[PDB]
């Protein structure tokens, strides 16, 4: 019942961010951190309160709290939310993101920050909602409306040395890829409620129904192959990656866009929620071509990013070859899999929120991004190199860091299943590797390659080192003890290979 | 059969704006007053739309030999009226800069409507041709009233000609059809029939020739952008709007009533045309810097879109309420979109960064170029949406493809629109209030309807017809 | 040699074929009435000419 | 005793005839004489057809048919004055500052 009290606080915040800008400009990033916490506290409520630790698999469906309200009743569309151990984790990381996202973007005192902070909750509420929400319609309606604030921020808000024509560009871009996306998604949502139709005969959007639906081979092939066209331009999976980059340099140079709007991969979880448990048998004959397009999204991604010159396009693609390992684990039929797939999207959002909010606040600090016009900036500021050589470490792999623990039971499980999709993946790391050491180089170490660099720097505030720190500890703490974690999402997870593996 | 006074209780629009029609000109010739004539139009239509509601009380009947009123003709009766309402409202402000008369716009503009009225509640050939007709003409003389100017003179001469044209290919069609049957009912084409003969298909064709013309469907679709930019805004604003939704509305109950829609010929030549109209009418807007034809392609994409839904209607029972329903959000769309161009364009005289001087206006019209993309949290999605699932549900593949990929092309064209709203470019009165308020109220209802559908969804399967 | 993303171009390649589609089929707005008429009558033979091979 | 067949094609010859001069023709005054050709012609297919059947119905799509015809040919002589009064010539072509 706080699901959609969950979904809304973001919404209302947002609109009361917009309200109050009049009493001042400083008004709004204060409303905006108070509902942010507030949003936060009711998922670690729902975490503390739904005793994910000690719950059983008891089969899909399994929802440790549900809400429903009908909303379209001539098609059977209901706003349905429904939560369990995946989602609950997903939902924290929103707020945290979230929360990061409002205090990256403290130091504007632009005159339209109302509906920057608007646009910033809406897009919250969004994908808080495309993690809550079960019903199909409901489903997509968020994935798509989380899209326009994301693009008008991009387009009006996003990186000031860039000319308007760049941005309008990427932010279209990213618009028209991630539309037709959900275009062809909602195509395979109609397709399969027809099907159930005509097998049964009631207008059901929900997901709950869907699961009991006859269907032969090869339109449930095709039902899948939309649903993973949309998940793969959303994780995002080669070639279907190219709007990553780009929204990402020309996001606004704080970089509270990068975190709140797209460092949640909302596309793994709906492969883990929607994908596989509709369509088992199609999912298991499509999972050679989706572990392949993972090993060729991991050494593309790497191959990219080692020949970026600008350290934002670096870290996008570095999302990239993560993601691509994702992929690679959610079609394995794997309990250690699936966990450690859960367990890399976790620190791949923390480590990439990390290495985004540096990578702003390093270009606040010198002006520019080309990677070539930098070097030997160890000894030009206080905190910074030091935390993005941690983030760096932390993104090529680590133990200590929360990255190696998913990413090595995602190769435990993917060996289990399959051998040389692994190994290769494995060199896939040492690929990751190499680009993380050659950003660090490229970056902070060597001499003066102009005269920005060779000049003394200030240091960073207090607020952004506690939030650098924050990152730091839950990434630490998660690579040395990720047993809350896995024990929050061993139901749900464990439902979902069960129903996978089972139907086959 | 003779007329029975239940018989004038259900054509009480038709009445009123013929009596209103003939007030407002005995109202011109007494005195030449702008205000007084526009505000009997308005009464005069309101009173209409109060009288869809005596309608509706009335009932469903077969009012002529011509004429069947139902629920399909008064949602399509309610929707002309609107667009002429609003066509009004923003024609005043445009009509205060005017410096020759101002007195038969309104005039064209209700008898526009009488024939809008007339093709909703059409079940004959001859009120079909009446009614396509009784649009055109007030059509010819709004769209050519600033006849002054170079632009409206052309776009009226070519409307004039070509819808001449395509007049004489429709009535051509209609006599091949009337030769072949022997009757004009809109019940009887084919009834004695081994559905598919050459003349009754060449006279089907032609008439689909003449109405694919006047709702802009490509390939007789070359005159929209022309027209929509040489006409006045609120000329503009009623020809997408009205005659669109009358001239759609009269093709459906064509294509529903007679048993010559399960021809698998006529359904073929249609997905091509549907196709063609959305692939061209998307594509043609890409590179348009004007925003008056980028409106008229968008009007072929989604009259485009109107096909598709229209073609699944033999097979799905859910394609009639699919179109009424895209439909309506399809005015409220134009209507804000127009409006907004209308109220830039007030009064008569003779984009870029629209917020830093008019932000409310920027808000409807990047509101209409969201709605119109069929993003959700808007009408213009839960209108592509019923046709996506029409097409799905008779399995029209080719043709939900092409409505992904116009969709697509569509969000590029309006969404560069929207954002060069709010760019850096280098009224007060209360007819111009009142402007806004119409648009104002067109985004608002958008939004709202794009949240919460379901209301609008149970009036248009209300005003359901004779199955 | 993949410095310049090739499958990024390769899936740009089909906006380069919709932007050439668009100025292709803008060149028959010429704005002549005759061509408007001609052309009515092209689409006219077209439609019953698929209607009598069906 | 006469063939609808004749009388349709002889209607359908008077049509393509007056759409003939619609498109090869330059001066507005001739398009509009062959719109008036057009007209004529689908109005004697619905006599023909009318005919055939032994019905007044026909004749009533006639009467409508030409009524229309006078109109639009009223409204298409107001038009033709109107641009040859701001123009001083009757070419169609010129009419094409609206393109793209
Ligand atoms: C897995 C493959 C099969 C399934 C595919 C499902 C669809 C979703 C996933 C694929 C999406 C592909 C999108 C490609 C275009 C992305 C946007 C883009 O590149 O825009 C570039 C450009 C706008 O940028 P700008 O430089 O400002 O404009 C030039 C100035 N005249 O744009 C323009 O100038 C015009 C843009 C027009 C709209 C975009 C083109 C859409 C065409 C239909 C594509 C449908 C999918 C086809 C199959 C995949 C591709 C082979
Ligand atoms: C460019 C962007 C847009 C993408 C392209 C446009 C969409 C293309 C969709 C292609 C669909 C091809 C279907 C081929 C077979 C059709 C005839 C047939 O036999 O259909 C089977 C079935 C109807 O027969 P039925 O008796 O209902 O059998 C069901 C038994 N349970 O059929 C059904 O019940 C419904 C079958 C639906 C199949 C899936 C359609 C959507 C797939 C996702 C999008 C396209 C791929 C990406
Ligand atoms: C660089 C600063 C840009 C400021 C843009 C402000 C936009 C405000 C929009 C207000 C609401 C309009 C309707 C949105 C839907
Ligand atoms: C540019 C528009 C592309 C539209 C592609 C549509 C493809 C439809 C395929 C249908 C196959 C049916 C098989 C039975």
């Amino acid at each position: 019942m706080l699901l959609p009290w969950l979904i809304l606080i973001p919404f209302i915040g947002g609109f009361l961010c917009w309200q109050t800008e009049r009493f001042g400009v400083k008004v709004p990033r204060w409303i905006a951190l108070i509902t942010m916490g507030l949003t936060l506290a009711l998922s670690l409520q729902l975490w503390l309160q739904g005793g994910y630790s000690l719950t059983q698999s008891a089969g899909i469906p399994q929802w440790q709290s549900e809400f429903d309200m009908p909303w379209i009743p001539r098609f059977g569309i209901s706003i349905h939310l429904a939560i369990d151990g995946l989602s609950l984790l997903m939902v924290v990381l929103t707020g945290l993101l979230g929360v990061l996202a409002v205090l990256c973007s403290w130091k504007e005192i632009e005159k339209y920050q109302g509906f920057f902070h608007l646009n910033l909750m809406w897009i919250l509420g969004g994908v808080i909602g495309v993690f809550l929400a079960i019903d199909m319609f409901l489903f997509f309606f968020f994935w798509e409306m989380m899209l326009v604030p994301m693009y008008f921020l991009i387009a009006l808000w996003g990186h000031k040395a860039s000319d308007g024509k760049t941005r309008i560009t990427a932010a279209t871009k990213f618009f028209i890829y991630t539309q037709a996306s959900g275009l062809v998604m909602l195509i395979a949502i109609l397709a399969l409620v027809f099907v159930h139709y005509n097998a049964t005969g009631v207008w059901t959007f929900n997901y709950e129904e869907l699961l009991n639906t006859p269907m032969s081979s090869g339109v449930e092939y095709l039902l899948m192959l939309g649903f993973f066209i949309a998940f793969a331009v959303k994780m995002p999976v080669v070639p279907l990656h190219g709007w990553l980059p780009d929204a990402h340099s020309q996001a606004p140079t704080a970089g509270s866009v990068d975190l709140a709007g797209i460092l949640l991969k909302t596309a793994a979880y709906g492969l883990l929620r929607f994908s596989l448990p509709l369509f088992p048998n199609a999912s298991a004959e499509f999972a050679p071509i989706a572990m392949w397009l993972g090993v060729i999204g991991i050494f593309y991604g790497a191959w990219m990013a080692f020949a970026q010159t600008d350290i934002k396009r670096l870290i996008a693609y570095t999302s990239v070859s993560h993601m691509g390992f994702v992929l690679i684990a959610i079609y394995t039929g794997s309990q250690l899999a699936y966990q450690g797939a859960v367990i890399q999207m976790i620190a791949h959002g923390l480590s990439a929120a990390g290495l985004f909010i540096l990578c702003g606040q390093l270009y606040e600090r010198i002006h520019t991004r080309d990677m070539r016009m930098m070097g030997g900036l160890w000894s030009k500021m206080k905190w910074l190199p030091a935390l993005s050589l941690f983030f760096a470490v932390a993104t090529l792999g680590m133990p200590g860091t929360g990255n190696f623990v998913g990413e090595f039971m995602i190769l435990f499980g993917s060996f289990q299943v399959v051998p040389v999709i692994t190994v290769i993946s494995t060199f896939g790391l040492v690929f990751a590797s190499v680009y993380s050491l050659a950003m660090l180089h490229r970056a902070y170490f060597g001499k003066a390659k102009s005269q920005i660099a060779s000049q003394e720097l200030p240091g960073m505030s207090l607020r952004e080192l506690f939030m650098i720190l924050l990152l730091v500890v839950l990434l630490v703490l998660l690579g040395f003890y990720p047993q809350p974690i896995l024990d929050t999402s061993h139901s749900a997870i464990g439902n979902i290979q069960q129903w996978f593996v089972n139907s086959v | 059969m003779t007329i029975t006074p239940q018989n004038l209780i259900a054509l009480l629009p038709l009445l009123i704006v013929g009596l209103t029609v003939v007030v407002v000109m005995l109202s011109i010739a007494w005195r030449r007053n702008h205000f007084l004539n526009a505000t009997l139009s308005v009464i005069g239509l309101n009173a209409a739309l109060v009288s869809l509601w005596f309608v509706g009380q009335a009932g469903a009947m077969d009012v002529t030999p011509l004429m069947r009123v139902d629920g399909f003709a008064m949602l399509y009766t309610g929707l002309v009226l609107l667009a002429s309402l609003a066509t009004c409202t923003f024609a005043y402000p445009w009509l205060e800069g005017y410096n020759d008369n101002k007195d038969e716009f309104y005039l064209l503009v209700l008898i526009a409507a009488l024939g809008g009225i007339l093709l909703a509640n059409a079940n004959h050939l001859a009120s079909l041709f009446l009614g396509i007709e009784l649009i055109s003409l007030p059509l010819f003389g709004l769209v050519g009233y600033a006849f002054r100017q170079k632009r409206s003179l052309e776009a009226s001469i070519k409307y004039t000609i070509l819808s001449a044209a395509a007049s004489s290919f429709l009535l051509f069609g209609m006599a091949l059809v009337y030769a072949q049957s022997g009757d004009l009912s809109f019940v009887a084409l084919g009834k004695n029939l081994m559905l598919n003969e050459p003349l009754l298909l060449a006279g089907f064709g032609l008439m689909i020739v003449g109405l694919g013309f006047k709702l802009s469907l490509v390939p007789f679709h070359l005159w929209t952008p022309d027209v929509y930019q040489g006409a006045p805004a609120p000329v503009s604003t009623f020809l997408a709007t009205a005659s669109k939704i009358a001239i759609f509305g009269v093709v459906m109950r064509l294509f529903l009533y007679a048993p010559v829609g399960d021809s698998e010929a006529i359904r073929v030549v249609l997905a091509i045309i549907a196709f063609a109209s959305i692939i061209f009418g998307n594509l043609m807007a890409l590179s348009q810097t004007n925003i008056k034809r980028l409106l008229g392609y968008s009007s072929i994409s989604h009259l485009g879109y109107l096909l598709v839904a229209l073609i699944a209607l033999q097979t799905g029972e859910m394609s009639m309420e699919a179109v009424g329903v895209y439909l309506a959000g399809y005015l409220f769309s134009s209507l804000g979109a127009f409006g907004v161009v209308s109220l830039m364009s007030s009064p008569y005289r003779g984009y870029r960064g629209l917020f830093w001087h008019r932000p409310i206006l920027a808000a409807v019209m990047t509101v209409m170029m969201l709605s119109l993309a069929g993003i959700p949290m808007t009408l213009g999605f839960i209108g592509k949406f019923y046709v996506l699932a029409v097409g799905v549900q008779a399995h029209l593949w080719w043709l939900v493809g092409a409505v992904v990929v116009g969709s697509a092309i569509g969000l590029y064209y309006y969404l560069r629109v929207a954002v060069s709203l709010y760019l850096h470019a280098p009224p007060s009165n209360w007819q111009y209030s009142a402007g806004g308020i119409v648009v104002l109220i067109s985004a608002l209802l958008v939004l709202v309807l794009g949240v919460w559908p379901q209301p609008l969804i149970s009036i248009v399967r209300l005003a359901m017809p004779l199955m | 040699l993949l410095k310049r993303d090739p499958l990024n171009s390769m899936m740009n390649i089909p906006a380069v074929l919709s932007r050439f589609a668009g100025k292709g089929l803008l060149l028959s707005e010429n704005g002549y009435l005759r061509w408007y008429v001609a052309s009515m009558s092209i689409g006219a033979v077209v439609v019953l000419a698929l209607l009598m091979v069906l | 005793m006469i063939p609808l067949q004749h009388g349709l094609i002889l209607a359908a010859i008077l049509f393509v005839l007056g759409l003939t001069g619609l498109v090869i023709r330059r001066n507005l005054l001739f398009m509009l004489i062959g719109l008036e050709i057009m007209i004529n012609a689908s109005a004697l297919a619905f006599v023909v057809a009318g005919s055939y059947w032994g019905q007044t119905d026909g004749q009533v799509m006639y009467i409508l048919a030409i009524s229309l015809a006078a109109a639009e040919a009223s409204i298409g002589l107001a038009l033709l004055l109107q641009l040859h009064r701001r123009r001083q010539n009757l070419n169609i072509d010129s009419v094409s500052e609206m393109r793209g």
